[PDB]
RNA sequence: CCGCAGAAGAAGCACCGGCUAACUCCGUGCCAGCAGCCGCGGUAAUACGGAGGGUGCAAGCGUUAAUCGGAAUUACUGGGCGUAAAGCGCACGCAGGCGGUUUGUUAAGUCAGAUGUGAAAUCCCCGGGCUCAACCUGGGAACUGCAUCUGAUACUAGCAAGCUUGAGUCUCGUAGAGGGGGGUAGAAUUCCAGGUGUAGCGGUGAAAUGCGUAGAGAUCUGGAGGAAUACCGGUGGCGAAGGCGGCCCCCUGGACGAAGACUGACGCUCAGGUGCGAAAGCGUGGGGAGCAAACAGGAUUAGAUACCCUGGUAGUCCACGCCGUAAACGAUGUCGACUUGGAGGUUGUGCCCUUGAGGCGUGGCUUCCGGAGCUAACGCGUUAAGUCGACCGCCUGGGGAGUACGGCCGCAAGGUUAAAACUCAAAUGAAUUGACGGGGGCCCGCACAAGCGGUGGAGCAUGUGGUUUAAUUCGAUGCAAC
RNA sequence: CUAGUAGGUGGGGUAACGGCUCACCUAGGCGACGAUCCCUAGCUGGUCUGAGAGGAUGACCAGCCACACUGGAACUGAGACACGGUCCAGACUCCUACGGGAGGCAGCAGUGGGGAAUAUUGCACAAUGGGCGCAAGCCUGAUGCAGCCAUGCCGCGUGU
């Protein structure tokens, strides 16, 4: 791996698709002519690409390619014409600057984004067994940070009842306070599908929950062809297309939304509700916890700023020092 | 040891497992294609393939790596097996003759001609 | 064979990164491609493509396929299994393998001669002939066997006929958790009937189920029982191994020493065969203290069908039977004899003013250090992994796969035996150096600490980052940018 | 594990010893010194390799054996259980006046086809060899050659 090399390599890298863009047969034999496409699924060593045809060939990627992930439209090639023609078989040539996207948390391995080109990232959640707000609280700074929109959505809402609901709702209201998103549902039910269908109209975005919150049911249940597997009981890249339009990056693993430590200055900026929270303080560098005349702490002891709120934004930061 | 165990036992090497069984010495063998698979190279060594199941008559598939550069294979193409193995590439272990059948020579090699079966040159 | 033309009709292919003899220029830029191997190529590549130049090889060349050779890479010659693959838990013994010391003996083996036999062509020694060579031809040599004959008689063999140091035997002692069986007690604890007594107890880094005023916890007394048998006790002992720990009795095995007397090679090993097998589980039937898979609660956590807590079945102990695996380990096959030692361990004894605890010897074995020696190393090293011999087992790269299939066994698990395909190209060892630790220890400095004055709020200046601008010049930023 | 199995009597049969055979008798015989059962295989001198011993083999030439379309048969005969004889059943094959018949390329050459691949349906009785023959000689795809193959080997050369 070399940042130079590295470098100079990708300027060799971005030529190429220009030039290979520029008109073709000089190109040619072996593959056929460039085109657009955006990757579906990862084969580790391959990639499912839909093309512009509408059709997904499964292509490799010439080492060139520092990695890939699913999300990404960007150009391509198949071997020649005749190749996709028996078999699936085409090549990713090179790929295009992520507008949008997002990666994940790790510890040793570093931060590597999920998907791109992203409009909406539409939080699951399930209520069976219990939900957490601090999974979702967590969620919310991310949405902030990378600049995507939230959609909250309580699903496998059927399987609550009067002391089940009148407890689910309310308690997520903090969502439809302080202005998000959310649309209570029940995949096994098919409930509140109607305005999450117009929520995903002409949209680009993906739905991501924490462990077993119903995101096979959803994604199913918008559209499913040939394929309802993805519940069952309680277990687990590639980005399924939508039955309204818009796309969600799948691999078993985004839905857990794990919470990775940007900067120590951005977690105030997370909610924009601190916007009002962070105006005068007792301590210039007050980090809003036992000091006195604090600003935030004054106002959620106070009966606006919900506790639970707190406690979540406190342990986020004592979470990232857990290194 | 002993002589004990050794006029019970008579000392026993190897035999040697074939590399190949495209066998009863194979020199070579017609075949005919199947496709013309991909595979990927190896971890850093790093390269892609024009390779390719073949169906060989005396029974036993199995891809081979399609030499050189330059090409002329389809799904279905009678074709000729030399072994090989390209070291790089899990399930080869044959080759393809180039510009035996249904393929010629490629295109102006100069060098080695005699690999990748190449005319001579006008001169 | 003679002749005549005329340079005329006639050189190729591979290879040149390293191994492995041979180097440059371009193109290409982990792409296209290579290739036996290690590996090459992500902007000057001796390895890709092209070019040149050199190296080789020859009418022929390369490649592929093939066999061995290399490979001592199954190890007769000629390996290895303490830790790198390899000693079966462990034992016993029939086939078998191996054999103390004398003589006689046969002449079986051995040997030795000899008598034969061992097509020819290969081959070889030697020669000759095709212009050479290949080839061909002649001659010799050789073809290293079997057989027979005549001996040779050291050893091995068989028997015979002997011996004593092997072995075995009798005798006399020792020590010893050897076992098996049946007794029996204490320590402790579960539970109990109660005494006392009280809020809480119990549990935990914190908590909760649970028991807790129904009197828990705690205390005391008695009792019931269940399970296992401290201190001794050990670097200890005994045992084939696995292992075997209270005291007592009964039945029983082995080890060792000493005067000795006795026998007379009766021995070593051992496939198969036989029996025994740490813990799981099985029969069936008991039991049930403590402990504890399962299971159930409580907690932890993002989740925690985990670690922790209350616990709790199975199990555990008893019997019985069946089950047959152990890193069944000193990771060290058996039996034997040798070769340097020092301190040591537990048991025996001779001798010696024991006059003492004992001194000087003398046997057993086992610890720790250890020479030569041996060893890749570590290391080991008279208890050898040295030097040897004999026997027996095993190991033949990694995964594959201790699996499949067969087998056999088995209640079932399952054991056992044990492959293929393939796939990989190295795995593996130890030793060496550094780096490495939420390992440990050892130091100081304004590190802390001891104080001083600070900084931090407040108003103002540098700057800088955000944000903004037509421009807000360019670089410096985890302490080491401001 | 072996039944006509092991022997022993009897006979019978072969050119000849024998269970070879029939009949009779006995009840063995065999096995880790791997019987038998299974997989695969022409054998051998050799051949290649290796310092050797060994290892891998078994084309070409020579010794052996066995087979001649699938099978099962004897006969004939010096001699055969007989490739280019015989009969039967058999599979094909083929012909046919459908009644029946004909066919045997593990010869030689050629063909198909098979395959990675392996050559002419050539010539000769001259030599050597053989059959038959009283020689004469006839016959002889043995054989001598000739054709093809850079398949290997050798040499020569393609210029000094
Ligand atoms: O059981 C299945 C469901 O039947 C059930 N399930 C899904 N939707 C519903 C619903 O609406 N209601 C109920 N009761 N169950 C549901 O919830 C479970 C999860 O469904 P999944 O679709 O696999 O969820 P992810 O795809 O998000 N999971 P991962 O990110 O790891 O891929
Ligand atoms: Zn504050």
């Amino acid at each position: 791996l070399s940042k130079g090399q590295q470098r100079r390599v990708n300027a060799n890298h971005q030529r190429r698709l220009k030039t290979s863009k520029e008109k073709p047969d000089y190109d040619d034999n072996l593959f056929g002519e460039p085109d657009e496409g955006i990757v579906i699924s990862r084969f580790g060593m391959h990639a499912d690409v839909e093309s512009a045809d509408g059709d997904v060939h499964r292509c490799n990627i010439r080492r060139t390619i520092r990695s890939l992930v699913t999300g990404d439209r960007v150009v391509w090639r198949p071997g020649k014409p005749a190749a996709e023609g028996v078999n699936v078989k085409g090549i990713v040539e090179a790929v295009h600057e992520r507008t949008s996207v997002l990666t994940r948390p790790d510890f040793y391995d570093g931060v590597k984004p999920i998907a791109a080109n992203i409009d909406q990232i539409v939080i699951v959640s399930a209520i069976l067994p219990e939900l957490s707000l601090n999974i979702i609280d967590r969620y919310l700074v991310a949405c902030e940070t990378l600049q995507i929109e939230p959609i909250i959505v309580l699903n496998k809402i059927d399987l609550l009842d009067d002391e089940g609901m009148a407890f689910v709702n309310e308690q997520m209201d903090i969502y439809r306070n302080i202005g998000y998103r959310v649309l209570m549902v029940s995949s096994h039910t098919q409930d509140g599908l109607k305005p999450l269908e117009e929520a995903l109209t002409g949209r680009i975005s993906i739905f991501a929950g924490q462990s077993g919150v119903g995101k096979s049911s959803l994604l199913n249940a918008l559209l499913g062809l040939q394929k309802e597997i993805l519940t069952n009981d309680i277990s687990d890249a590639r980005l399924y297309h939508f039955p309204h339009g818009g796309d969600v990056i799948d691999s078993p693993g985004v839905r857990e939304f794990g919470l990775w430590h940007l900067e120590p200055e951005q977690i105030t900026q997370g909610f924009v509700e601190f916007h009002d929270y962070l105006g005068l303080c007792k301590y210039r560098d007050c980090k809003h916890d036992t000091d006195p005349g604090c600003a935030i702490r004054e106002a959620v002891e106070e009966g606006k700023i919900a506790e639970t709120r707190f406690e979540n934004y406190h342990r986020i930061l004592e979470s990232m020092a857990q290194v | 040891a002993t002589v004990n165990q050794l006029v019970r036992k008579p000392r026993a090497r190897k035999v040697a497992k074939s590399n190949v069984p495209a066998l009863e010495a194979c020199p070579q063998k017609r075949g005919v294609c199947t496709r013309v698979y991909t595979t990927t190279p190896k971890k850093p060594n790093s390269a892609l393939r024009k390779v390719c199941r073949v169906r060989l008559t005396n029974g036993f598939e199995v891809t081979s790596y399609i030499g050189g550069e330059g090409h002329n294979l389809q799904e279905h193409s009678v074709i000729l097996i030399r072994g090989g193995r390209v070291k790089d590439l899990p399930g080869v272990r044959y080759h393809t003759v180039r510009g035996a059948l249904d393929c010629s020579g490629v295109k102006d090699r100069k060098q080695a001609r005699s690999k990748y079966g190449v005319k001579r040159p006008k001169a």
